RNA sequence: UCUGAUGGAGGAUCGAGUUGAUACUGACGUGCAAAUCGUUCAUUUCAAUCACGUUUAGGGGCGAAAGACUAAUCGAAAAG
RNA sequence: GAGAACUUUGAAGACUGAAGUGGAGAAGGGUUUCUUGUCAACUGUGAUUGAACAAGAGUUAGCCGCUCCUAAGGGAUAGCUGAAAAGUGUUUAAAGGGGUCCCCGUCUCAAAAGGGAAACAGGUUGAUAUUCCUGUGCCAAUAGUAUUAUGAGUUAGAUGGUAACAUAUAUAUAAAUGAACUCCUUUACAUAGGCUUUACACUCGGGGUGCGUUUUCUUUGCACUUUACCUUUAUAACAAACCUUGGAAUCAAUUUACUUGGAGAAGAGGUUCGUUGAACUCAAUUCAAAAAUUUGUUUUGUAGCAAUAGUAAUUCGUAAUUAUCCGAAGUGGUAAGGACUAUCCUUGAAAAAAGGAGGGAACGGCUUUGUGCUUUGCUACUCUUAAUACUUGUAUGAGCGUACCAACAACCGCAUCAGGUCUCCAAGGUUAACAGCCUCUGGUUAAAUAGAAAAAAGUAGGUAAGGGAAGUCGGCAAAAUAGAUCCGUAACUUCGGGAAAAGGAUUGGCUCUGAGGACAUUAAUGUUAACUCAGAACUGAAACGGACAAGGGGAAUCCGACUGUUUAAUUAAAACAUAGCAUUGUGAAAAGCCACAACUGGUAUUAACACAAUGUGAUUUCUGCCCAGUGCUUUG
RNA sequence: UUAUCCAUUUAUAGGGAUGAAUU
């Protein structure tokens, strides 16, 4: 686990072609925040959002080739 | 203030062993323990290690000696070596 | 137990017929001595920092 | 011994294989039997 | 409160096997192995440690990154003060050679 | 009866010395041709103690002349010598404390120390804390010397030997007197198994020729002669005399 | 020189633990036991204590020494 | 179940009292482990139970260890003796690695507690878990060539900072020329003492959940409220080291303690290592101030790993939903780290392997003349990670241990024997306390037998009027206080002690008084924390270290100076040893003492302040006489 | 001095006048 905060970066590794599943979480804090995790054979790159705008662009404009996953 | 009259840093011996045995060998550990001068530096910092080593704190410079004496009259022969 | 540890903070059995350990066992007098000297040498730093005595009266104090 | 060697194992299981006891269709036609305490096996 | 046990086959308190107890997720009290502190690098001359560089073990100083091994001054292996002291040293006794050879005339 | 305590020592049982901490045989720079045909200095870097004998070592650093790079050697360090002190050894060097001449060239009436009784052997006498010995003269046509020895005995050494000049350090160390038996104990550690001696009068009649009786006397005279077989050789052995000395 | 502090040396003291066995000549002595049980006692910063590994093999070893110990066997072990 | 004092379940009363019949382990035992049946013998009583009998089943590792390196050492190689078995182990040795002729070099084994490349959390079955599953990492290696791509350097090897030094953030800080030859460092080390920091543990008040008593009181008493490894994890803080400026006596800073200073102190500003691993606005962010990117104000997040796991509750088919998982502190009980001081006639090991350095041998690419070199004609190229592809034998991860017991009946004691047997964890109260005594977590209610009556006698204890050692060889067993504070303390003496001498006074409960700290505002007002001492009234059958726990002292003499050791199983001493005293031999390999059949060896990695053999045994004062006897020795 | 014996090292120059130093 290593968290990113820079969102070019993250973008960045989206493309990356040894990159297989994402991971999108919900949960109430005190609203609703998220935490994109992204799994690839080195690490797991997780993403804090407490916009949940923000949350809800970046998560169709990540790639549609490769497959997601939410655990609730 | 003087805790003891005479006895001095042998009381850590308590009343064991003679005093014809304690008397004679205050005489050395008092100047054994004591600190000495340093040539190299001329500061008296200068303690023992081991038998035979004593080391400057300031130089960090070790010179060999005696057994407790930095000098001694076996070893103040460097003077008729010298006077050449 | 927290009855009995209120009445000892109010002091109710300090008795010396309570007491069972030395003087020195009850409480540590070097220890005493770390917290007197530790106070006083704050006071004094504060005393230098804020510059209400000289540090040559500083010295012998 | 948590710890053993691998003849020692197998030495081991060769001895509760001889712990076993003599079938019964063969009696139709025994007493070297040790037991697990009363005597030591020793190696 | 708990109690614990060694986990690492070696059941004895040597120095190489000090413990650091910490609690779980799962609300128990586990028990770890905290690598051996190693010592420090120092000074060929003065037997004194050199800043600069990390302290960490054979396996561990082999799998540090090149940027924590050494400073970037001559020698490196030596402390700071040591190398002047030899660097002035060393012109000033080959100037006394020069000097010394050239009133041997 | 069987065999004596004084008899089992040689065996090599147990009074092997205990060579687990000892730092180096002690050993002097031995010959080449810089020694014979001129001096060659080098440093020490460090001294240290040796757990077996009191004299402290100096880890003396030298330069080859054939191949590049340093060697290193353990002298038994003299008074006086501090560390990073150059040391001169050959025949040519300047006479002064710590350096190493041959016997033919300091003048009498000069202490010594770590002579050399057969040329060659880098190091073989005067080597006990605290301990000189002093030349009494040269031969009129070289090639000999004879030099006073701390027992009181005057050898004669050829001119070819090697020494150091100045005195062994660590001088005096029996003048403090043992107080505990521990301190006893921790000195024969690391040396031998030597100790405690075990008076010889109260062993069992078997196992020592003193013993036996009922009074613990030794019963017969304890002299013996330099004659006696092994298991003879247990009292003052050939005694010249005996009672106090009378200078 | 005298007084008050700090300081923490000692093969220093008491003392549980460990190690041992002083006295009860206590119990049992066809015993829990081919040397045990209860109370008492000794020692505890060092000549300390323990564990594993390692050396010394019989007319020998080993012994802070009592003719002790060397597999319950020892004034010469044990097997043939 | 036919059978039940000693099988199972429930109720109740107790015990073991964290130095436990609790968890893990080692040596040893070797299937006793689990399940299903099981009573011929055994489980000294019964027996349906079982460590018995019968039939099946059960031990999963690139990361836990072994395998690796080295020690006191063993075995062996060359030689040397010996008839040999054997004894020696470099003593005339042509004895294996590297570079590219040169340098280096007996081999091997010996640690499941030394050094040691690499792991964690939850779940998981009848029996195994750091091994299985789920999830997340890490370590090591990866042959030759060709392709891309990641990054640097150059038209043959980077930078910034005046300095301690720092800088490559690509998914991944991988790449900052570098040979032969060398010098270091790490690996890598004693004890004692106190101080300090962090973590864990314990404790406290609040909030939220659930439980429980509630004749009577009770803002109530109990449980949960948690977050591993990994990310050079980022930073902050601190002990020290160092750098820059600064230039001291009226000496100065400073520790609990002393330490340091013109070989450059204090002040001020920085650099790093090590402790910890989210401290601190730490992260980006919403808002204001600097300019072709810096400083101030807020939101969010358990810094990611993280809630999706556990834990506690609540509903609902009988797999899901539901709400909580946070504002703060004190104790010092452990462990580790840090900086120090003290002690040693004691100085407290090595390699495996790895790192750094001095050094500067060789140097772009294409084409070409000529005998790698000089040359002529053009300039986009050199090193490293990742992936891909193809040729090479199939181009990731060998083998072994992994159940159980650790004595309570799984070990040795002829045995289900009160014995012996090695380490870590270690709660509350009481208290100096890891002592005793009682309790919580866990475990047990079982020991080769049970019901009844209670005499003699035994045995483990109690208690005894008045006398107080009259008993007895002998005050042998027991009784006397013993804790803490305070007062007082002799003869002698080596002046250190004796000494807790002797000998006394106080001691409970409740209600009070005083003293002992840190933190912030323009001398004064506020915020807040320990139990520690000193004193006081009042009160009780004058008793209060109420049990538990704990010196009997004194006057002497002999012996041994003391601490220590010893006759395992009859003797612990006055016996030994020790420190000291003194003697003798010995100048080295043609010597001493000793082992060895011979070769040879130990003392000896030694050298008269040393080695060997002796008698006496602190200290004080002494240590008188005889060389005829026997010894020993000196000259011829 | 050859036998023989001893000692020494990598068997490394025939005799006289506290830095490195290797191609």
């Amino acid at each position: 686990p290593k968290q990113i905060t820079d969102i070019r970066k993250f973008l960045k590794i989206s493309r990356k072609p040894d990159t297989t599943a994402v991971i999108i979480m919900k949960k109430k804090s005190k609203t609703v925040i998220t935490k994109l995790k992204l799994r690839t054979k080195k690490y797991l790159y997780t993403m804090v959002f407490a916009d949940r705008k923000k949350a809800e662009r970046i998560e169709n404009s990540l790639l549609p080739s490769l497959k997601r996953i939410y655990y609730p | 203030s003087r805790r003891t009259k005479k006895v001095g840093l042998t009381g850590k011996y308590g009343t064991r062993y003679g005093s014809s045995l304690r008397k004679q060998i205050k005489k050395i550990e008092l100047m054994q323990h004591a600190k000495y001068l340093c040539t190299f530096c001329g500061k008296t910092a200068t303690k023992r290690t081991c038998v035979g080593i004593w080391k400057c704190k300031k130089c960090k410079r070790k010179v060999c000696g005696g057994a407790w004496s930095l000098t001694t009259p076996a070893a103040v022969a460097k003077s008729t070596i010298i006077r050449l | 137990v927290r009855l009995y540890k209120l009445a000892k903070r109010k002091g109710r059995h300090m008795g010396i017929g309570k007491r069972k350990g030395t003087k020195n066992a009850r409480t540590n007098q070097k220890t005493l001595w770390i917290k007197r000297q530790r106070v006083l040498r704050r006071l004094l730093k504060r005393l230098r920092d804020s510059k209400k005595v000289d540090r040559h009266l500083y010295h012998s104090f | 011994g948590s710890i053993k060697r691998f003849r020692l194992k197998q030495r081991l299981g060769k001895c509760r294989r001889q712990n076993r006891p003599v079938p019964h269709w063969y009696r139709l036609k025994n007493t070297k039997r040790r037991h697990w305490r009363r005597t030591k096996l020793g190696l | 409160a708990q109690r614990v046990h060694y986990r690492r086959h070696n059941h004895y308190n040597t120095k190489s096997n000090k413990v650091r107890p910490v609690r779980t997720p799962g609300g128990k009290l586990t028990i770890h192995v905290v690598k051996k502190k190693a010592g420090k690098p120092k000074c060929a001359d003065c037997k004194t440690a050199i800043q600069g560089v990390k302290a960490l073990r054979p396996a561990d100083n082999y799998r540090a990154r090149r940027k924590n091994r050494t400073v970037a001054r001559a020698y490196g292996s030596i402390c700071a003060r040591c190398i002047r002291e030899r660097i002035m040293r060393a012109f000033l006794f080959e100037e006394q050679k020069c000097v010394r050879q050239v009133l041997k005339e | 009866g069987r065999v004596i305590r004084g008899q089992r020592k040689g065996r090599g049982s147990i009074f092997k010395s205990h060579n687990h901490h000892r730092k180096g045989a002690a050993k002097l720079r031995h010959l080449d041709y810089c020694e014979k045909k001129g001096y060659i200095k080098g440093l020490v870097k460090d001294i240290i103690h040796d757990p077996g004998r009191g004299a402290p070592l100096a880890k003396v650093i030298f330069k080859r002349t054939e191949k590049y790079g340093k060697k290193e050697e353990l002298i038994i360090a003299s008074e006086g010598m501090f560390t990073g002190q150059y040391i001169s050894c050959g025949t040519k060097a300047p006479l002064s404390v710590g350096n190493i001449l041959p016997i033919g060239k300091m003048p009498e009436g000069t202490l010594i120390c770590n002579l050399e009784h057969r040329t060659g052997n880098r190091g073989t006498l005067v080597k006990a804390s605290g301990c000189y010995a002093t030349v009494v003269g040269q031969s009129e046509d070289g090639k000999k010397t004879k030099v006073r020895l701390p027992s009181g005995a005057k050898k004669t050494i050829d001119a070819k030997a090697r020494a150091m000049v100045g005195v062994v350090g660590a001088g005096g160390r029996i003048d403090k007197p043992i107080l505990k038996a521990g301190v006893a104990h921790h000195k024969y550690r690391v040396k031998r198994n030597c100790w405690p001696k075990v008076r010889g009068v109260a062993m069992n009649p078997v196992e020592h020729p003193h013993g036996g009786g009922n009074h613990q006397h030794i019963g017969h005279p304890s002299t013996v002669s330099r004659s006696a077989p092994a298991g003879q050789k247990v009292g003052l052995i050939a005694a010249r005399r005996t009672g106090l000395l009378r200078g």
